């Protein structure tokens, strides 16, 4: 189970989610992987992905997408969004 | 954000009926036919009427309900010209035209007609329903002061603005564009003030109170139509009376912060014709 | 609500959480067979049409004679063999509400897109079967896109002029000024743009024949050119606009300044003259040290040297003009007047900032004159010569003023086809064409400027367009160095094509010996540097392109110094903000504004996503808001090398940033090489 | 008899703070000690919180329930100048002599100052009790509001009057005239209508109603005491100030149709000396 | 306050119920003592201040160099041998403000009253010696007053142009627009006001080149012309003034009338551009018979009939127009339009009221043309031709603008001197001087009519002034008998100098023999009508001049019938503003708006009496507001009949008489037949 964030330098609410997954991490980091990509260097993947925002959060399931949640999240909202599908 | 600019506005269109020297209007009234004279009497009388209830109810009530020191007074002066301007500018104009006995004929049709009591007592209402504390109740009224500052008056100025834009009934013409020029600021005000509320509320809370405003307007826009064949028919101008009232009714809405209702139309040209600095630090000179 | 409008208002319902992109073709399918077929008049045959548009005063009858019949005929089977179909429902939206050909009253089609291009391709060739089908395969594979004026009204009997834009010297006399006025009313009941230059209008509180302390400054004349172009507003088709232009060290740069302030008084206050300022590197160098700097008054400085102050090195000159006691200034601060002019861009986008020494470093026509200033859309970067209008019944001494042809690359469409020698070549003898059939006879200086320099402006356009479709971040260095070999093709193409024409008619424009392009000058950094791309992806997007070498531009320097140049101008990057939509492509070599565009025509919204806009480049078309506007500065100043002329650079600033950010990107721009900037949009 | 004269002195009383430029005080203003300047900013502040009350509240409310159209634009005109008119005029004083923190600093003083909140709660407490259709209630609070006007403005109108009969503060002072002269007509008018109501009762009600009268001039007096004391010990003025609220209680009783309650005294002689389109016919084309 | 200003301030201070007018001449002898004596720049001898005045380019050499200078000394000790004296403070204020030479600094005063007057005398005679000792005699002796500009500018460096008007004729052209708007500023410059005809521009909504509601009418020329005039405001020392002429049967009447409105917005307002409207014989017959008028587009009778609207005689034409489909017009209401013109004038005291039928009826030039408008005084009634400007490089076709040659006759110092017949041809001598010396090089229509129609202005002043220190009310009988004899001899002698000038160079103005004058129509009514006084008391004020017969005007008729005439039009009654007061004169042949004039200068409260003004004629300078105007309206129609160009003719109005009374006063004065209306001054 793996958290990506499709984020920027530029986007406001992608500094705003940064602490959030930080501590997310922290708490759940054993079961769930959190990866980050930056979409105004990785053009390709964003694409892909279809991802038509930032922040864009995918949960990803052993490579395949089972959830999308568009635009700032709280911790709770998140972890509720992951245990879904741990 | 608004309400000293408006405070501004509002005192400096501050004006007096005796500025206007009414007595050079007989010189066209005696002109006019039986239909003419007949509509302007009762049209005058609806205007005085309804402003009546404006005065004495509609913007006091309004005042009492609206929190801050800055909006009280600002609406205490709106008030004021309701009551010590406009009303007397009304009795002014009857009196020069009308003898004593034709006016108070005038008053007592103009006060049993069905069309005119329909939406005055629809207003008054709303005025009366508002609740202490309850700004649901004090937007509804608002919309209601909206709505006749910004609306329901409109079917009435055509007439003295029609007539003021062919060189008729100059002086009075000339007070009642005074008094419009106060009701459309009074319209404004009064929405800002209802956007306020409005602004305030959930998202399912402001689809119903779309809802209501619509709905009102529905039901004022179908009486103004009777209203307006009532009244404009025995001088055939109801046609373009009806554009006048869509035309200003889209305003309200728009006063309202509300999209327009109507499509657009264009309007009887006579009746127009009445109408953040930060400081370079050196470095940024170098890459 | 129309159907084709609703199909389009599709776009935006986002079904499994992706746009309904395929939604636009259907939209462009309804909008067609439900109002263009059924709204577009018939002939039984292409005879019975063109008799018809010709006696109807719809066509000139003159350029459809030096054909037979059957060439035209042919002419328009080749341009409908291609059958082309409109991508999306804007393009053919935009085409046939602003382009095609309607009755007197407005209400049928006269013209398909097929039919434009065919008539402007014959207008074009001028007599040739072959070149028209040229011309003809060249537009209607959209490769080259002519200006909104030569497009719209090529080949037609109720028309303007052909030429998009035109500049005005204003010299310093009641006379010239009064000219002025007059070419300028004159140039806009053509349709063109006007753009003034008052730098050389003396200044406020100077002297009119001994009479002290009673001129007006330039902003008396800026309220009578304003009002010139309210009156000459084309009746109401799109405002009167014009463009005043004033050099940074002229006094009333201030005064010229507030003209766009809010807070301005109506007396002081002008609405349709955007106005223009043109930065020497010496403010710059005054400003970057913080030294007190110095603006002038002009006729101070003219009765002491004899020359106009924007005429002399101002470099050069600053510290003789702070010296000389007889020339009349006052102190400014120059740094303060870096911050007015980023808070009147933050606040207005105005002025339009042109460095002229990033000009005339490299500016081939020195010469004949360093480049004042630009036009409205701050993209025309020519040597002009002012007017000496003199009293009536006496012989006015009629300078050069810049008269601009311009026509659009499609990148995408060019890249494409693998085709940007032929459409290089074709759009400069489009371009010539152009040039050579437009007679101005109410400007002499325009008239003469277009008959001697015989300047043409051949810009480009869908930059982000194809970057995005094919993978490349437009701020990303692959972008950059795409644009460096693009551009340093088309202008090798343009120059090849100027020199070859120049060698067919023997003539070259005037003065061009002493421009660097006999000299050499011009080709020392073509014949030095290697411009191929650096990148593999970027060299592969020119497979099956010969990409001019260092030998290539020898060869092409040796072919100029034998046979000449036919154009002292050849590239300008204009805006096109409107043919941009027809041509289904992004407004010339800007980023993108929006991804889907909101517009509302009447009582519908009508969503624009970007050309080749969908899932898989989503991110690749970035908003311009949102980039590093340093990035897009490099950008620019990557394409500028290969430009002769200006590009129309905008700036598209977020509300987070503040004016010593806005002031940043300008001195970056001013550094990096850029030598205009156009617009400061806010989001 | 005498609503029509009221209303015609009243419109033709019309001002607005704007028309008097104040930047001519500034000089005069600094000159003063810091006791004072605290002092005159207290009292314009005690004035401030009156005049808000009496334009919000005193007389919106007592318009509703007197009857009669004519009344109702007096009242509203006078509520109008309370403020729009009067309470704003002293921010502008403020805003010219005094800065921001100051300015803030008097606003919070009001809110916390004993006295000030004790006249506010009994003045107001009087309107709010108004029942409809109940006569004795309206008097009380036209008592209320006479007293308000015609005695308690006075302990803060002593100071302003006190330095322009010196020649200081005079543009201030000009200012500070326009509404004196403004209370007094206000206060004649409230006490011509509660005479009228009072005038109505059997002889032993209107023994109860002079009770309540003295009984709330004597508490607002003692009240009023020690406001005076608190502001003017420390400019060495309060028996001075004293002598002049007790001149001032015996107009506003005189006002309401009373008997003087207290003894004359000598007050202050620097407070003393601080007081057509004629159509054509056919004949005009012949001559 | 300065002790002159101090004992003028004593006119007013009552003593024994009765002003201190003797206060006055104390008035005038502390002024000069101690300021004028103390601050005029005084020289060794006349020589040293001639090359003082001639080398610092304060004066022209050329018209000095004409005499020698014994010839000069002569002429200024005649001057000085007069002794003028002042007899108001505010006639020696005046000129020693606004028309005595002073230093560059305006430190000091370089010019007296005689020396201004003997320049003047000197540049208009032109080499003779006797002649300008002649005009010394009438300007010191104070019976002839040379015009504003050229008493000012008469052999001056530092001048502008002696004109004091410029009426323009605009076609219905951009190009013609333009130069309108140049030469407009060109003699705006040149300080003379400018008056343009705009009834040949066609009206808003009209077609340029065949496309249709493309016009913005007349009204933005008007926004042209005024931002013209304000930007040519000459240093600002007096705005730039221009009028507007427009029919009153041009379609754009009501909005020419509306930029007058104070209600009206900024977008349509004007406010240096005076108005006048032009209303010939049938839009009053339209309004008395009560039916409805019909406003034209005069673009589509031009092209209907080949001719411009204002070309054609509307009496005869309107119904041609009426039942023409072909020509576009819009029902309005004469009468209705009547009383905005009415209600206008009370507000703003536009426009200036031209009854063309008026004017035409009587006008000695009708071959050459019809007069379409009048000048921003609304005096000048010329026969003026349209301009057709080409485009560039194209051959002009110019017409005929009408220019002022300013003169005003003292009737009080004329009558009194018995020298009606000698001033009335030195003062048409000066004008013909001043008409030939004028050449003015960027207004080519004003030049060649100035060439052609030779046309010069000589009008009175001090007619009140006059009748009352005689003993005559001015709307008594006696006066209209005594301005009748007068204009009547000033007339006689005006073409007896016109005749003898034609005589003298043998040539008379182009176009004469079409002329009234040629045919003898022009003579019918004098010598048919005895214009003697017919009143003693009258007879006596012209005793010892010889009053001219009907046998002496059968002479004066051979006379011009064998030697022609000279110039086209002579006599124009102008307004006579600041200049009166230097004459020590009631304004032109008006009365007197008030006794005594209230002016404030500087800190000062200056008090002006009217000349003359005493106890005993106290009631006989009765004030024009309580005049009835439909007296004044007989004077001047009394004094119209011997002028062959108009008067400016302001109406004085109380404010208790409403629109009606300012319309009957109109058509009493159409009636009458007063050709022009001037202004409606309200109290
Ligand atoms: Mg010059
Ligand atoms: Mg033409
Ligand atoms: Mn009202
Ligand atoms: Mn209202
Ligand atoms: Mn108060
Ligand atoms: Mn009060």
């Amino acid at each position: 189970v793996v958290l990506a964030d499709f984020w920027a330098p530029w986007c406001g609410p992608c500094k705003m989610i940064a602490p959030v997954l930080e501590e997310l991490d922290q708490e759940m980091g054993d079961k769930l992987k959190i990866v980050k990509i930056d979409v105004d260097e990785n053009q390709e993947t964003a694409g892909k992905y279809g991802v038509m925002s930032i922040p864009t959060l995918l949960v990803l399931k052993d490579g395949e997408v089972v959830e999308t949640s568009v635009g700032f999240k709280p911790k709770e909202a998140l972890q509720e969004l992951v245990n879904k599908h741990l | 954000d608004f309400t000293q600019m408006f405070y501004n506005q509002n005192v400096k269109q501050f004006w007096l009926p005796e500025e206007i020297a009414l007595n050079g209007d007989l010189l066209t009234w005696k002109y006019l036919g039986k239909n003419e004279q007949d509509t302007y009497m009762k049209v005058l009388a609806g205007l005085t009427l309804l402003d009546t209830e404006q005065g004495n109810t509609g913007m006091p009530i309004v005042a009492e309900h609206v929190d801050g020191h800055q909006r009280k007074a600002v609406l205490n002066f709106m008030a004021m010209m309701e009551n010590a301007v406009h009303a007397k500018s009304y009795s002014n104009i009857f009196m020069t035209l009308a003898p004593t006995e034709t006016i108070n004929e005038v008053f007592e049709w103009v006060k049993q007609n069905k069309y005119l009591q329909k939406k005055a007592q629809m207003i008054v209402g709303l005025y009366k329903a508002i609740q202490k504390d309850d700004e649901i109740s004090l937007f509804k009224a608002m919309v209601a002061s909206v709505y006749l500052e910004s609306f329901l008056f409109y079917s009435g100025f055509y007439y003295p603005l029609y007539f003021y834009g062919q060189g008729k009934l100059m002086q009075s013409g000339e007070i009642i564009n005074l008094i419009l020029r106060d009701e459309a600021i009074h319209g404004v005000y009064v929405g800002l003030l209802a956007q306020e509320i409005y602004n305030k509320q959930t998202e399912e809370k402001k689809a119903e109170l779309r809802e209501f405003a619509i709905d009102l307007l529905n039901q004022l826009y179908e009486n103004e139509l009777e209203y307006t064949e009532d009244l404009y028919d025995q001088v055939g101008l109801s046609h373009d009376v009806k554009k006048f009232i869509r035309y200003n009714a889209n305003k309200a809405l728009m006063n309202l912060g509300f999209d327009p209702y109507f499509e657009e139309e264009d309007i009887n040209p006579i009746v127009l014709n009445g109408l953040t600095v930060e400081p370079l630090k050196d470095d940024d000179f170098y890459f | 609500v129309p159907k084709w409008i609703q199909l389009n208002n599709e776009i935006m319902i986002q079904k499994d959480g992706k746009f309904q992109f395929d939604k636009d073709k259907e939209a462009v399918h309804s909008y067609f067979v439900d109002y263009i077929n059924q709204n577009t008049v018939f002939f039984h045959n292409l005879k019975e049409k063109l008799d018809y548009l010709v006696e109807n005063q719809y066509y000139e009858e003159e350029f459809l004679s030096l054909y037979s019949f059957e060439d035209i005929k042919e002419v328009f089977k080749t341009a409908y063999a291609k059958k082309f179909r409109f991508p999306s429902f804007m393009s053919a939206f935009k085409f046939y509400n602003d382009y095609a050909l309607k009755t007197n009253d407005k209400k049928k089609i006269l013209e398909r897109y097929e039919d434009r291009i065919s008539i402007v391709a014959l207008f074009f060739a001028n007599g040739d079967t072959e070149k028209a089908k040229e011309y003809v395969n060249l537009m209607i594979n959209q490769e080259y896109q002519p200006s909104t004026p030569t497009f719209l009204n090529a080949g037609r009997k109720r028309r303007g002029e052909l030429v998009s834009c035109f500049l005005l010297e204003v010299n310093d006399s009641l006379n010239d000024i009064s000219r002025a006025i007059d070419i300028s009313m004159q140039l806009s009941k053509l349709g063109g743009g006007v753009s003034l230059n008052l730098s050389k209008l003396r200044a406020k509180g100077e002297a009119i024949k001994d009479v002290e302390n009673a001129t007006k400054g330039v902003v008396g004349v800026m309220k009578l050119l304003d009002n010139a172009f309210r009156y000459a507003d084309q009746m109401g088709q799109r405002q009167g606009s014009g463009a005043a232009y004033l050099n940074i060290f002229h006094r009333d740069i201030n005064d010229f300044l507030d003209t766009k302030k809010i807070s301005a008084d109506e007396d002081v206050r002008v609405k349709t003259l955007s106005i223009g300022v043109v930065i020497p590197d010496k403010f710059v160098e005054l400003a970057r040290e913080d030294k007190a700097a110095y603006v002038f008054y002009p006729h101070t400085i003219y009765k002491e040297y004899g020359q106009h102050m924007d005429e002399m090195d101002m470099n050069e000159m600053y510290d003789k003009f702070v010296d000389n006691p007889r020339v009349k200034k006052e102190k400014i601060n120059p740094r303060k007047l870096l911050e007015k002019l980023a808070m009147l861009r933050s606040e207005s986008g105005y002025p339009y900032i042109m460095f002229q020494d990033n000009v005339n470093k490299v500016h081939a026509n020195n010469h004949i004159s360093k480049v004042k200033f630009s036009n409205l859309c701050s993209e025309v970067l020519q040597a002009s010569q002012v007017s000496s209008y003199t009293d009536y019944d006496e012989e006015d001494e009629i300078g050069l003023d810049i008269s601009c042809n311009l026509g659009s690359l499609n990148i995408l469409n060019v890249m494409e086809h693998k085709s940007i020698e032929k459409t290089v070549k074709l759009a400069t003898d489009s371009l010539t064409h152009v040039s050579e059939t437009t007679d101005i006879r109410n400007a002499p200086a325009v008239r003469r400027a277009n008959k001697a320099m015989k300047s043409i402006g051949l810009g480009a356009m869908n930059l982000h367009g194809y970057l995005a479709q094919n993978g490349i971040a437009y701020e990303s260095p692959e972008a950059r160095d795409f644009a460096n070999t693009f551009f340093m093709m088309v202008n090798f193409y343009s120059i090849q094509r100027s020199a070859e024409i120049a060698k067919e008619k023997g003539e070259t424009f005037d003065q061009y010996e002493g421009s660097t392009y006999a000299t050499g000058e011009y080709f020392d950094k073509y014949v030095s540097t290697d411009f191929s791309p650096k990148y593999e992806k970027i060299a592969n997007l020119f497979e099956g392109m010969h990409i001019p070498t260092t030998e290539d531009w020898k060869k092409l320097k040796a072919f100029v110094a034998e046979h000449g140049m036919y154009h002292s101008y050849r590239l300008c990057i204009a805006p096109t903000g409107s043919i941009s939509y027809v041509q289904s492509s992004t407004a010339s070599v800007m980023p993108i504004m929006e991804r889907i565009e909101e517009r509302t025509y009447g009582n519908s919204k009508t969503y624009y996503p970007m050309p080749g806009l969908a899932s898989n480049n989503w991110f690749f078309y970035k908003e311009a808001y949102d980039m590093d506007m340093f990035k897009v500065v490099d950008m620019i100043a990557t394409i500028q090398q290969h430009i002769d002329q200006g590009i129309s650079f905008t700036l598209f600033l977020k509300d987070t940033m503040t004016t010593r950010d806005l002031n940043r990107i300008d001195l970056y721009a001013h550094h990096r090489g850029i030598k205009t900037i156009y617009y400061a949009r806010t989001k």
